DNA sequence: CACACACTCTCCAATTCTCTAA
DNA sequence: TTAGAGAATTGGAGAGTGTGTTTTTTTTTTTT
């Protein structure tokens, strides 16, 4: 009977904290009206969910005393919100069906303590600490109702899990023969449970200590809701058990390895028609082509033409080889904006990464196959490009790749997959990724008596495969460094104001360039074709003089691909002449900063082979 | 219905269930007991169909009722009844692996005739039921003893003191691709497709037909389709009275230009045909066009990765920037050119690889424009074994004619904007039927 | 019955034999001895060989085997096995709710004041509040060994149905 | 080695067989 | 005729016995 029922050795009533906890979901109207977690309960019927998440701070208001059990007994307490929880839900909306019993899930917002001071005192209360995720386990299938047949007579029976043990029947009883009824594993039942290993955050350690860790246990329907990397307010049972000297020796070592069995988890690091509709008007608004690459990376400065690329990339081409990714490079000298605006476009688009050249880069530019260090089985471990299939990778100092990187690379650019012979694996990887680049000289200065591939010291094939090149270096006229310099002091009186315009900003820009991606598809118009023809032939028209080429097939279609790109800025969903002007002249005007000899400004060939005329006619 | 790998959880265990993934590794075939027949060694009686489980399971009574013995059974092997097993470590394939996240990894186990048809890199569709694989290690029986970081279960009779621990595997009934002989072409032939390679054979002018159909990106360069078209096509291998062979394939080289088609031909050639490979002369691996020697720590021990050319063997190899190889490479070319092997002799190792491949090459010349004044010897610098070597060599230079830039330009903008004589199917068919025709000299 | 584990009209070897011996018509000369006056010295024979051949059947349902009772019988096996699954999920949910919905080793321990243990003190109880919502003293218990002089009796046979063509053989029979 | 499987061996007692009274 | 007390046979609980339990040097191929 419930009033007979006492917490052990503990004097609290379960059938009092059933009723206390039922009065305060019919009493909590105040988080600050119906009670707010009544409201849930009625979310809950239609949402489905087999959890109801309450507020710690919450209980403490409307009772100390519960909150003071809650955290003193969450084994048996938490069990007794449950069956609290589950008896309002038939109370109130009487008819209603759901697939499990409902769990209750408390949490206290903040750390009530850090993983460094956990006492023995501590154990089994309920906690919460807050870590960094650094490994998540498979999901184990941990047993819950074992399921024995007879061996002779095929009869069968049930029992439930005791303490992790089984009573096991020993006797069959519609055919009494001994040790006859056989454990059936696939006919038990099972829910899941996972391991995950939680770090303490780096601002919560002492001065340069290494890192302590704690053991985390999430069973079923919370099981795998974290991911390695992530922050979390965890909130768990601090537990303690035995662990036994030997596998085959049932005595245990007298220090007894602590974990916490998860409750709730709370994510601290990971954060419609009105917005088509916003987009849309933004759509028509004037120069909104330009208001766009404004947009892009507020903290550099005067880059206009090398945002435009970069925002023509970020929207793409036509999908339908008919590769529609556009290629960008980035060249300059070291402790530039290059790198900064790298590092600032990566995390602007679905899909992306960012990646160095060297071989320090976390994960590298080729696939590889390696042995998974906590089950030691082979895993096909792939690269940025092949990880960043349909968006953008940004390879940052580019040109110091080794030179297996850079065929691989020359793989991805051109064909638009990665080959792998590894280990018996034999597989063509899609990767349709946007290579975004950025490339130093290869001294630590840029050369203006060289031109771009003699200074980075990069192959022409890999040149060539590139849309636009763009040349970050800045002018020494005191007046750019006079407005630079107040561009740097504004950027230092930056302000809360100014920090909530460029959110606004960053989230406007990131919806419209996915709700781009998700309905425009740019089509050729007549207009187009014939500007587009018109100025691969007047390009071509120029090497009438020196007998020279100046301009092949690939830079029509890296037009198009601009052209294309531009009509899905604008949201057209046809291509014409105001996109294909400007197609030509972002094009122009990136080989006028890249393809420039010294000697005689702006010339092709330095792009389809090193070495230009005024450099070759020494021999 | 297909799942992810991420949704096989414990309440899927013993459905039936769909899933697609990246397969790793494939382990050796073994023969798995399904049931054993065991002989009672103090009664001679025979038990058959003996269901086994995981652990190997002699039965526990004897079939003769009055018989008091439960542990002393020899196992019949003649008589008991096994199946073909493998066991695969497949992964997430591209399309459903979870951003920043490690590949999550999966156990598939095969049976019967399903033990061999998927190997690693492949993907595929399995069908089957996720299962729970007990740890066998720690259970003891009167077969076998027990043969010994979580819990697990305990308080089984055959467990002993110990405790056991779980794993989930996928226990698939069948396996197919996620996305899809004389003997063979001939049950394979549908009545249609006869009557398309008929038609096809018989039709006059299918040499320009082909070619227009197999090429119609590329403007001009009729001579280079024909040239490459016979090199889909090829000759016919032989094998002297002294068991020496005989080339058939023919080896096609494209010097040209970086301005110029000579990429486009290889491209449209991999596009078109199965089993093609397409490379550049530089090597994206250790090992390049021809095989290398590399360690693996799993051993320690050298082993042989395999190059462009075995991975297009019986098929074609297209090499673009042919020009720049590794000095490797290019002393393997001659052999694997001609003698259409490639013979490895290494600490660890010594084999003679096949390459019975077909080359298309693409070569510039030095200084990056075609010079018509110098010979194509001095144009590239391909030595002269190197250039022995190719049955046909092709020559593109980009000519300054507005013309040719005007139908260029016109070529590509319209083939851009049509996306939306003989399909690549068809054409598929036709040359697959065609090779198996083996033409003598009159 | 261990080879002939067979389902419910599934063709036993006896149903294949009573087969064999309706196409040769023996039946039709078992009928002439049994009712043929001239040689009934062998009544007794084929009243042996009557009662050898019916042994799986009762009259009850074999009289009613109508020629259109194929059809009926599908419908009745897909019923049968829908009301098999339905009675099988209400008893897993009967015990998912007998159980709760933590983990086996989600601890706490209670204390029941008003019931005495075996000893003095109260009954200390681990199996949960759910496993109290309808207490029983005998969860933790296994059955005793009930000597083999003491065992009860147990059933023989169990009714798998001869094949459909077979039983309308029998009936005519 | 001291703590677990597997087997043998011993005597206690649990249940039935047989004789007697109600 | 039906049910309880004394004697006989066999199940099995328990005691005893036997057995089982990263880090350095040297090479080789390939990467620059
Ligand atoms: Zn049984
Ligand atoms: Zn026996």
């Amino acid at each position: 009977l419930g009033q007979k029922l006492v917490i052990w050795g503990t004097d609290v009533n379960v059938a009092a904290c059933k009723e206390n906890f039922q009065r305060f979901l019919q009493r909590f109207i105040d988080p600050l009206t119906e009670p707010l977690y009544m409201q849930r309960l009625g979310e809950i019927n239609v949402i489905g969910e087999p959890f109801l998440n309450v507020n710690c701070e919450h209980i403490k208001s409307f009772d100390k005393n519960l909150y003071r059990q809650l955290i003193s007994y969450p084994q048996e307490v938490i069990p007794t919100f449950d069956m609290a929880v589950n008896e309002i839900f038939f109370d109130r909306y009487p008819d209603s069906i759901l697939e499990h019993q409902i769990q209750v899930r408390p949490f206290n917002a903040l750390k009530t303590k850090n993983m460094r001071n956990l006492n023995p005192e501590d154990i089994d209360q309920l906690i919460t600490i807050s870590g960094m995720v650094i490994r998540t386990s498979q999901l184990i299938p941990e047993m819950q109702e074992a399921f024995f047949q007879c061996q002779v007579c095929a009869h069968t029976t049930r029992v439930e899990m005791d303490r992790g043990r089984i009573a096991e029947p020993s006797v069959c009883g519609r055919c009494h023969t001994t040790h006859s009824m056989a454990l059936i594993h696939n006919r038990s039942l099972f829910s899941d449970k996972q391991m995950i290993k939680l770090q303490e955050s780096p601002e919560d350690m002492p001065a340069g200590q290494t890192p302590h860790t704690v053991i985390l246990f999430a069973h079923n329907d919370l099981v795998d809701k974290v991911q390695p990397g992530d922050r979390v307010n965890v909130t768990g049972i601090y537990r303690a058990v035995p662990i036994r000297v030997n596998p085959r020796v049932s005595n245990v070592k007298s220090v007894y390895k602590t974990h916490i069995d998860v409750i709730h988890y709370r994510k601290t690091d990971a954060k419609s028609e009105k917005r088509v509709e916003l987009l849309k008007e933004l759509s028509r608004k004037p120069d909104i082509y330009e208001r766009l690459a404004s947009a892009l990376a507020p903290s550099i400065y005067e880059h206009e033409d090398i945002k435009k690329g970069i925002l023509l990339q970020l929207f793409g081409g036509t999908r339908k080889k008919f590769r529609a990714e556009i290629n960008i490079l980035l060249c300059g000298d070291p402790g530039t904006s290059k790198s900064q605006l790298l590092q600032y476009v990566y995390n602007l688009v679905p899909r992306g990464q960012y990646t160095s050249g060297k071989g320090s880069s976390a994960v590298g530019l080729t696939a590889y196959v390696m042995k998974d260090p906590e089950t030691r089985q082979l895993v096909l471990q792939t690269g940025a490009l092949v990880l960043s299939d349909n968006g953008i990778c940004c390879i940052d100092e580019f040109d110091k790749m080794n030179e297996s990187t850079r065929s691989v690379l020359h793989e991805v650019m051109e064909q638009q997959t990665l080959s792998i012979a590894k280990a018996g694996i034999i597989c063509q990887l899609n990767a349709r990724t946007s290579v975004l680049a950025a490339a130093n000289p290869i001294e630590s200065q840029w050369n203006p008596k060289k031109t771009t591939i003699e200074n980075i010291q990069l192959p022409h094939t890999l040149l060539s495969r590139f849309d636009l090149i763009f040349l970050l270096l800045d002018p020494q006229d005191e007046a750019y460094d006079r407005r630079l310099a107040h561009h740097l002091v504004a950027l230092y009186y930056q302000s809360e104001e100014q920090a909530e315009e460029e959110l606004l900003d960053m989230a406007v820009l990131k919806d419209y360039i996915a709700y781009a991606h998700s309905t425009i598809m740019p089509r050729l118009s007549e207009e187009a074709s014939q500007a587009l023809i018109e100025a691969y032939v007047d390009m071509r028209k120029i090497g009438s003089s020196r007998g020279m080429v100046s301009a092949y097939p690939r830079q029509l279609e890296s037009l198009i691909r601009l052209a294309e790109a531009h009509a899905k800025v604008r949201l057209s969903n046809k291509v014409e002449a105001i996109d294909v002007e400007e197609a030509k002249r972002l094009h122009r005007e990136a080989l006028k900063q890249s393809a420039t000899d010294p000697r005689t400004g702006i010339v092709d060939i330095s792009i389809l082979t090193t070495g230009m005329s005024a450099t070759s006619r020494k021999r | 219905t297909r799942h992810k790998i991420r949704e096989l959880t414990s309440s899927r265990i013993g459905l039936l269930t769909r899933i697609s993934g990246q397969v790793v590794r494939t382990h050796p075939v073994h023969p798995e007991l399904v049931s054993g027949t065991f002989l009672c060694l103090d009664c001679q009686t025979v038990i058959r169909d003996v269901e086994q489980q995981f652990k190997y399971t002699q039965p526990n009574i004897c079939r003769n009722p009055v018989c008091a013995n439960r542990r002393r059974f020899l196992l019949d092997t003649n008589k008991s009844r096994f199946v073909d097993f493998q066991k695969v470590r497949i992964q997430e394939t591209q399309a459903e692996l979870p951003r920043g996240s490690i590949p999550r990894s999966l156990e598939v186990i095969l049976r019967a005739e399903a033990v061999e048809s998927a190997q690693a890199g492949d993907k595929c569709d399995f069908t089957g039921t996720l299962i729970v694989v007990p740890d066998v290690s720690k259970l003891s029986t009167p077969g076998a003893r027990a043969e010994t970081e979580t819990e697990g279960i305990r308080g089984l009779r055959a467990l002993g003191v110990r405790d056991l621990s779980y794993r989930l595997v996928f226990l698939a009934c069948c396996v197919a691709p996620t996305n899809p002989t004389a003997e063979s072409i001939k049950n394979q032939m549908t009545v249609k497709e006869w009557e398309k390679v008929f038609e096809m054979s018989q039709d006059k002018n299918l040499y320009h037909n082909l070619c227009t159909s197999l090429f119609p990106t590329i403007h001009g360069n009729d001579e280079v389709k024909r040239g490459v078209l016979l090199m889909l096509f090829g000759g016919v291998p032989k094998t002297t009275g002294e068991g020496t062979s005989l080339r058939g394939d023919i080896n096609v080289c494209i010097v040209g230009d970086p301005s110029t088609a000579k990429s486009q031909f290889l491209k449209h050639v991999e596009e078109f045909s199965p089993r093609a490979v397409y490379t550049s002369g530089k090597a994206s691996s250790a090992a390049g066009l021809t095989a290398a020697v590399v360690r693996d720590e799993e051993s320690h021990e050298f082993v042989i990765e395999a190059g462009a050319l075995m991975l297009a063997d019986n098929g074609v190899c297209c090499i673009d920037e042919f020009d720049k190889m590794d000095v490797r490479d290019q002393v393997a070319i001659h052999e694997a050119m001609e003698q259409q092997t490639i013979s490895i002799t290494k600490a660890g190792v010594k084999a003679t690889l096949n390459a019975r491949t077909s080359i298309l090459a693409a070569a510039n010349p030095i200084s990056g424009h075609y010079d018509r004044s110098k010979s194509l010897k001095q144009n590239i610098n391909l030595s002269a074994p190197i250039m022995s070597r190719f049955d046909l060599f092709f020559i593109l230079v980009d000519e300054c004619n507005e013309v040719t830039d005007y139908a260029i330009a016109r070529r590509i903008v319209d083939l851009h904007s049509r996306i939306e004589v003989y399909s690549l199917d068809d054409i598929r068919r036709y040359l697959l039927f065609a090779r198996q025709f083996k033409p003598k000299i009159s | 019955l261990d080879q002939e584990k067979k389902i419910d009209d599934d063709a036993s070897a006896h149903d294949q034999l009573l087969w064999a011996i309706h196409l040769s018509g023996l039946d039709d000369l078992l009928l002439f001895l049994a009712s043929s006056s001239a040689e009934e010295q062998w009544s007794l024979h084929v009243l042996e060989i009557v009662s050898l051949m019916f042994r799986d059947q009762n009259p009850e349902q074999l009289a009613g085997v109508g020629q259109g009772r194929l059809a009926q019988e599908r419908s009745a096996d897909f019923a049968e096995l829908e009301v098999l699954r339905q009675r099988e999920m209400a008893e897993k949910k009967t015990r998912a709710l007998q159980r709760g919905n933590r983990h086996s080793r989600f601890g706490g321990s209670y204390i029941v004041q008003g019931l005495k243990s075996i000893g003095e003190r109260d009954l200390i109880f681990h199996k949960g509040l759910h496993n109290l919502r309808n207490y029983s003293s005998d969860l933790g218990k296994q059955p005793k060994k009930v000597p083999k002089r003491r065992q009860a009796a147990r059933e023989l046979s169990i009714q798998r149905r001869s094949a459909l063509n077979v039983r309308l053989f029998l009936r005519d029979f």
